[PDB]
C-alpha cells in the first residue's frame, strides 16, 4: 500500500507561519520528486510547489514565491513545505502527489496522493448575525429574512416559533471573502393573510449566545 | 528452442550511461530478428551490413548487444564513419561495421522533472577512441599551455559531463536508449544462428 | 495568471457518451503533449484518468479516452455510469503546471427541472445602516447547475457579486443562492436590477426596482 499523508493543518491568522508535513511509505520516494497541489473550498485545483528526486531543485508557482519553501529529507522519506507571511486566499486543502514505483506515469503527473490537510487563514472571530426582513411584494407572496455576517457556523432559523413550518426553505449559506457567513430563509404564503397573519423569524446563532425576533410585515 | 536473450538488453529496467556504454555476448542461441524488428516501434533501426530479412538465415560466431543512453540528436553519431563529442570521445563504430544501430525514446523513464543528472558523457579527450573501445578513466583533462597535476580548476577539466535530461526539452535533447548489434564472423564456429538454417536439417 | 478553459457544466444521459473540452494556448496545451485528465468525487482526493494525452493509468476503464488538437485537449466518456458523475480537471504541463477550471459532470437520473427564482430587493433597515443587498435565491432545479448573472439597467455587472455552489434538497432537486451587495446610493440611482439564472439551455430573470 503506497501511501503519503499529510499532517500541520490548523487554523492561522493572516500574517503568521505555518509548516506542513507529508510523509511518504510503500515506495521508493528518494527516486521520484514530489508536488504540493492546493484546492480552495468549493474552487479548483492549484499547483503550489515541486521538488526534485536530488532535493535541490526547487521550483514555485507565482503566486506562491518569496512565501512558501519545499524540502525533502530522503533519508527519513519525507517532505516539508514552510509557509509564512499567510494570506485569507492560501486558505485551502493542501496535497502532496507524486508517482509510485509500479506506475508506468512519469512524474510529472500526479498519480499518488494524499488525503490533504486543511489549512485555514482566517482573521475572524465569533459574531452575532444581524437579522434584516425580506419584507413581501405588493395569489401568493414570498417573504423572509436574511441573517448576515454571521461567524461561526451554525445559525439555525424557524418561523412563527415552530407554528409555521410548510413553505420554509432555508438556504445554505455564503462564504463571504471577508470570513463570514449570511443566509436567508424564505416562506411562501396566501397573499390574503398579510394584513391578519403575523410572519416573524426566529434567528439563533448559539455560538454567540444571539437569539433574535424579527417580524415580517409588508411595504 | 534454446533462443536468444534480447528482452534482457531491450527490456533492462536500467540502461549504462554512454561512455562506460554496456555490452552483454549473445551466444549459444537461435534468434528471430523480423520479432526483433516488429517486436516495439523503434524510432530508429538501422542496419548497414544487412537486412533484418536476410538475416534470419545467417550464422555468426558471437552476436554483442552494446546498450546505452544518449540525446536524440546525437543517434545520428552512432554510425559508422562519423564525427562528434559521443562519436569521438564515448562510442566509435568501424567503417567495415557488420550490424544494427536500434534506439528508441525513453523520455517516461530516464529524464526527471528538474534534470536527471545520473546519466553521463565524456566531454573531453586528447586523442579519439579506436572503433569499439570504452574509456572510462576520470583524469583531469588539460585544456591549456600549463600542466594540471592531477588538480581540477582553470583550463584543468573533469573530463565527464551530465546529460541533465528533462522533459520540458524538445525531442532532441531528450534521452534516447540505444542497443547497437554487432555480428562478428571470426575463423570459430558460428554459436548464434537465424531460424531458417533448421530446413537444412530436417 | 492563466488557466485552460474547461465548461462549467456538462451533462449525459446514462449509458451515452459526453465530451469535456479543455482550451488553452500555444505556450500551453500545444507547447507539448504532457496533457492529464483527473477525476474528484466530493471529499476526496483527484484521480489520475488521462496522461501523456491519451494514456491511461492501471485500473482506469477505456470508457475514458483522451485526445488532443491544436491547442484543446478533449476528454471522453463513453458508456455513462452513475459512479461517473464528479468534477473533472484538465493539465497541461509546458512551462509550469496548469490546471483548467473543471468541469462537473452530472448522470442525468431525473426528468429536467426548471428552476424557480425569487428576487429580494434590499430591505428599509439595512438602507438606514448605509448598506444594500439584493438577494437571489434559486430553488428546484435539476441538473444541478447554474450559471447566475447580474444586470443593472438592462447592462451587465459584476463587483459584489457572492454565488452558493449547488446543494442537493430534500427532494433530491437543487437549490443555490446569490447576492449582490451594493451601496445605498447606487440602488436608490439606477432604474432596476435583474438576477438572470441559466439552467440548461433556458434562462430564467426577475427584476426589483426602487420603491417610494
Ligand atoms: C520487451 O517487452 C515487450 C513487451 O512485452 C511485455 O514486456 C514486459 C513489460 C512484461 O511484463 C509483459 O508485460 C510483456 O511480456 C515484448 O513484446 C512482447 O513479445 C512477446 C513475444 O513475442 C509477445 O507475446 C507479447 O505480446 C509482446 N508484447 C507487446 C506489448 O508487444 C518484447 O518481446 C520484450 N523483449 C524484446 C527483446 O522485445
Amino acid at each position: 500500500q503506497v501511501q503519503l499523508v499529510e499532517s500541520g493543518g490548523g487554523v492561522v491568522q493572516p500574517g503568521r507561519s505555518l509548516r506542513l508535513s507529508c510523509a511518504a511509505s510503500g515506495f521508493t520516494f528518494s527516486n521520484y520528486a514530489i508536488h504540493w497541489v492546493r484546492q480552495a473550498p468549493g474552487k479548483g485545483l492549484e499547483w503550489v510547489a515541486v521538488v526534485s528526486y536530488d532535493g535541490s531543485n526547487k521550483y514555485y508557482a507565482e503566486s506562491v514565491k518569496g512565501r512558501f519553501t519545499i524540502s525533502r529529507d530522503n533519508s527519513k522519506n519525507t517532505l516539508s513545505l514552510q509557509m509564512i507571511s499567510l494570506r485569507p486566499e492560501d486558505t485551502a486543502v493542501y496535497y502532496c502527489a507524486s508517482v509510485a514505483d509500479t506506475a508506468m506515469v512519469p512524474e510529472w503527473y500526479f498519480d499518488l496522493w494524499g488525503q490533504g490537510t486543511m489549512v485555514t487563514v482566517s482573521s475572524a472571530s465569533t459574531k452575532g448575525p444581524s437579522v434584516f426582513p425580506l419584507a413581501p411584494s405588493s395569489g401568493t407572496a414570498a417573504l423572509g429574512c436574511l441573517v448576515k455576517d454571521y461567524f461561526p457556523e451554525p445559525v439555525t432559523v424557524s418561523w412563527n416559533s415552530g407554528a409555521l413550518t410548510s413553505g420554509v426553505h432555508t438556504f445554505p449559506a455564503v462564504l463571504q471573502s471577508s470570513g463570514l457567513y449570511s443566509l436567508s430563509s424564505v416562506v411562501t404564503v396566501p397573499s390574503s393573510s398579510l394584513g391578519t397573519q403575523t410572519y416573524i423569524c426566529n434567528v439563533n446563532h448559539k455560538p454567540s449566545n444571539t437569539k433574535v425576533d424579527k417580524k415580517v410585515e409588508p411595504k | 528452442t534454446n533462443l536468444c536473450p534480447f528482452g534482457e538488453v531491450f527490456n533492462a529496467t536500467r540502461f549504462a550511461s554512454v561512455y562506460a556504454w554496456n555490452r552483454k555476448r549473445i551466444s549459444n542461441c537461435v534468434a528471430d530478428y523480423s520479432v526483433l524488428y516488429n517486436s516495439a516501434s523503434f524510432s530508429t533501426f538501422k542496419c548497414y551490413g544487412v537486412s533484418p530479412t536476410k538475416l534470419n538465415d545467417l550464422c555468426f560466431t558471437n552476436v554483442y548487444a552494446d546498450s546505452f543512453v544518449i540525446r536524440g540528436d546525437e543517434v545520428r553519431q552512432i554510425a559508422p564513419g562519423q564525427t562528434g563529442k559521443i562519436a569521438d570521445y564515448n562510442y566509435k563504430l568501424p567503417d567495415d561495421f557488420t550490424g544494427c544501430v536500434i534506439a528508441w525514446n525513453s523520455n517516461n523513464l530516464d529524464s526527471k522533472v528538474g534534470g536527471n543528472y545520473n546519466y553521463l558523457y565524456r566531454l573531453f579527450r586528447k586523442s579519439n577512441l579506436k572503433p569499439f573501445e570504452r574509456d572510462i578513466s576520470t583524469e583531469i583533462y588539460q585544456a591549456g599551455s600549463t600542466p594540471c597535476n592531477g588538480v581540477e580548476g582553470f583550463n584543468c577539466y573533469f573530463p565527464l559531463q551530465s546529460y541533465g535530461f528533462q522533459p520540458t526539452n524538445g525531442v532532441g535533447y531528450q534521452p534516447y536508449r540505444v542497443v547497437v548489434l554487432s555480428f562478428e564472423l571470426l575463423h570459430a564456429p558460428a554459436t548464434v544462428c537465424g531460424p531458417g538454417l533448421e530446413v537444412l536439417f530436417q | 495568471q492563466s488557466v485552460l478553459t474547461q465548461p462549467r457544466s456538462v451533462s449525459g444521459s446514462p449509458g451515452q457518451s459526453v465530451t469535456i473540452s479543455c482550451t488553452g494556448t500555444s505556450s500551453d496545451v500545444g507547447a507539448y503533449n504532457y496533457v492529464s485528465w483527473y477525476q474528484q468525487h466530493p471529499g476526496k482526493a483527484p484521480k489520475l484518468m488521462i496522461y501523456d494525452v491519451s494514456a491511461r493509468p492501471s485500473g482506469v476503464p477505456d470508457r475514458f479516452s483522451g485526445s488532443k488538437s491544436g491547442n484543446t485537449a478533449s476528454l471522453t466518456i463513453s458508456g455513462l455510469q452513475a459512479e461517473d458523475e464528479a468534477d473533472y480537471y484538465c493539465c497541461s504541463y509546458a512551462g509550469s503546471w496548469v490546471f483548467g477550471g473543471g468541469t462537473k459532470l452530472t448522470v442525468l437520473g431525473q426528468p429536467k427541472a426548471a428552476p424557480s427564482v425569487t428576487l429580494f430587493p434590499p430591505s428599509s433597515e439595512e438602507l438606514q445602516a448605509n448598506k444594500a443587498t439584493l438577494v437571489c435565491l434559486i430553488s428546484d432545479f435539476y441538473p444541478g447547475a447554474v450559471t447566475v448573472a447580474w444586470k443593472a439597467d438592462s447592462s451587465p455587472v459584476k463587483a459584489g457579486v457572492e454565488t452558493t455552489t449547488p446543494s442537493k434538497q430534500s427532494n433530491n432537486k437543487y437549490a443555490a443562492s446569490s447576492y449582490l451587495s451594493l451601496t445605498p446610493e447606487q440602488w436608490k440611482s439606477h432604474r432596476s436590477y435583474s438576477c438572470q439564472v441559466t439552467h440548461e439551455g433556458s434562462t430564467v430573470e426577475k427584476t426589483v426596482a426602487p420603491t417610494e
